[PDB]
């Protein structure tokens, strides 16, 4: 319960940022797989979810392509179809 | 006729060398600059010998060695290191003074302040203010492992070590928070040492930590005493309805040592910072004790909105110029995320200077909604003015 929280307030203060012109909505599609294993290992995932989620991470920033301030909004709603929060603690 | 003195070194000078030395006669020996009269172990301020009518004079002629400064002064949170020949405290030497660089700055006014000499006083001395050694204040903001501004969707709330190193931890009446001011100075709430519907009777104990993340560590870590408090006069107990004034200053019995996990926090000077959609990062806890830091992003939103759902929510309210609201209804998350006491921690992008712009003061509605802040921006005179006591 508290993981959807979480994450559907960090969309909300990335849609704020991108509101006021700090965060560009294409610069946010970037990520590597160091960067998702290193998030991975300190939200507390186990070791074996962690191949899940980076696939649920590509396929939900793949699905998302309107390059707007609700970008953050949508990609939310993809992780929670996929249902990542199952994978965390 | 006692034979003719005869400088044993060089920088011997015999005042008046008479050009013979009969009974009863005299010469007086002094040292040049920079040394000074030895004969033997010890040190002599004057030498004088006379003629014991045995031609023999009634005692030797001593050596003027160089003069020792000593160990240079120990500059508290720095160090030195030998301009010249190390371990060589004597006459015509050279240091540098320098400062624990980032944790402390050297006071300014460049290759001059730090470098100190060997003078023929006998101490080491510079060129502006000898005898005293510089001081090395410490460096307020700039934390030295700052939280990323990348921020993503999936991101824990578990703050790491350095991200923010001036927060406290307290267990007075209850878990507080705070911010570390300078190396001995603790910013915190009024209401966290002084119970509002609680009062009368005080089962004091206080017990301030800082240093780590983790509350164990923390407790580890050890207890800071408190040796002085200073709570702003608008505070009031007995009203539980209203948070006026809701600041307080707490001063450690000793310093503290700064590093890369204890670092201070610059106070406001503009304020460009309590702008709508400024985000500030609040730092917490927990509540229901919960182990590591927490942390949240919450942007500081227009006073008139905070209002108008403060009275639309039958509250009381107690609403002021000195107080800005953060947060958005629309954030499911609680309205306490701003865990404890703590601070709203707001870096700002042309400095790159993080600054506490508020505190933690009252937050009715443990469920969900706006918190509220007691600028700090309005207090930083009382602030100054009760460290320079």
């Amino acid at each position: 319960e508290d993981c959807e929280n979480i994450f559907h307030d960090n969309a909300y203060l990335l849609k704020l940022d991108c509101e006021a012109g700090r965060v560009d909505p294409v610069e946010y599609d970037d990520i590597s797989d160091e960067e998702i294993y290193e998030i991975t290992v300190d939200v507390g995932v186990s070791s074996e979810d962690q191949e899940k989620v980076a696939k649920i991470i590509r396929e939900c920033i793949a699905q998302v392509s309107t390059q707007d301030c609700t970008k953050f909004s949508e990609i939310y709603d993809c992780y929670m179809k996929k249902k990542i929060c199952n994978y965390y603690p | 006729k006692c034979p003719q003195p005869k400088t044993l070194d060089e920088f011997t000078i015999i005042q008046n060398l008479q050009p013979q030395y009969q009974f009863r006669d005299y010469f007086i020996a002094t040292c040049k600059q920079g040394y000074q009269l030895i004969e033997g172990n010890q040190v002599l301020h004057s030498f004088t010998a006379v003629c014991q009518d045995d031609g023999t004079w009634h005692r030797a002629m001593p050596r003027c060695k160089i003069k020792d400064c000593g160990q240079p002064r120990n500059l508290p949170n720095g160090d030195f290191r030998y301009t010249t020949t190390m371990g060589v405290n004597t006459y015509k030497a050279r240091i540098q003074y320098y400062c624990h660089e980032p944790y402390y700055k050297m006071q300014t006014r460049e290759s001059e302040q730090g470098v100190y000499t060997c003078t023929a006083q006998g101490i080491w001395k510079n060129e502006q203010k000898g005898e005293k050694i510089p001081r090395c204040l410490p460096v307020c903001g700039k934390p030295v492992n700052p939280v990323e501004q990348r921020q993503r969707i999936i991101g824990g709330q578990k703050a790491k070590m350095g991200n923010f190193p001036w927060q406290v931890f307290t267990n007075i009446h209850g878990r507080g928070g705070g911010a570390l001011l300078g190396d001995r100075w603790i910013l915190t709430a009024a209401h966290t040492l002084y119970p509002k519907e609680h009062e009368a009777q005080s089962n004091a104990s206080l017990d301030v930590f800082l240093g780590h993340t983790n509350v164990e560590e923390l407790m580890k870590l050890g207890n800071h005493p408190i040796r002085r408090v200073s709570v702003h006069p608008d505070y009031r107990q007995d009203e539980s309805y209203n948070f006026e004034g809701d600041i307080a200053l707490l001063e450690l019995e000793n310093s503290v040592t700064l590093g890369p996990n204890l670092l201070p926090i610059c106070l406001p000077d503009n304020d460009t910072f309590y702008d709508l959609g400024l985000m500030g990062y609040v730092s917490g806890f927990g509540v229901m004790e919960a182990h590591d830091l927490r942390f949240v992003r919450l942007p500081v939103a227009n006073p008139q909105a905070c209002e108008n759902w403060l009275r639309g929510k039958n509250r009381m309210d107690v609403f002021s110029q000195n107080m800005f609201c953060a947060g958005h209804p629309s954030l499911k998350q609680d309205a306490c995320q701003g865990d404890a006491g703590g601070v709203f921690a707001v870096r700002d992008p042309n400095t790159d200077r993080w600054v506490a712009t508020g505190i933690v003061s009252w937050g009715i509605g443990c469920s969900r909604g706006y918190g509220f802040y007691t600028k700090v921006l309005n207090y930083v005179d009382w602030i100054k003015k009760e460290m320079e006591e």
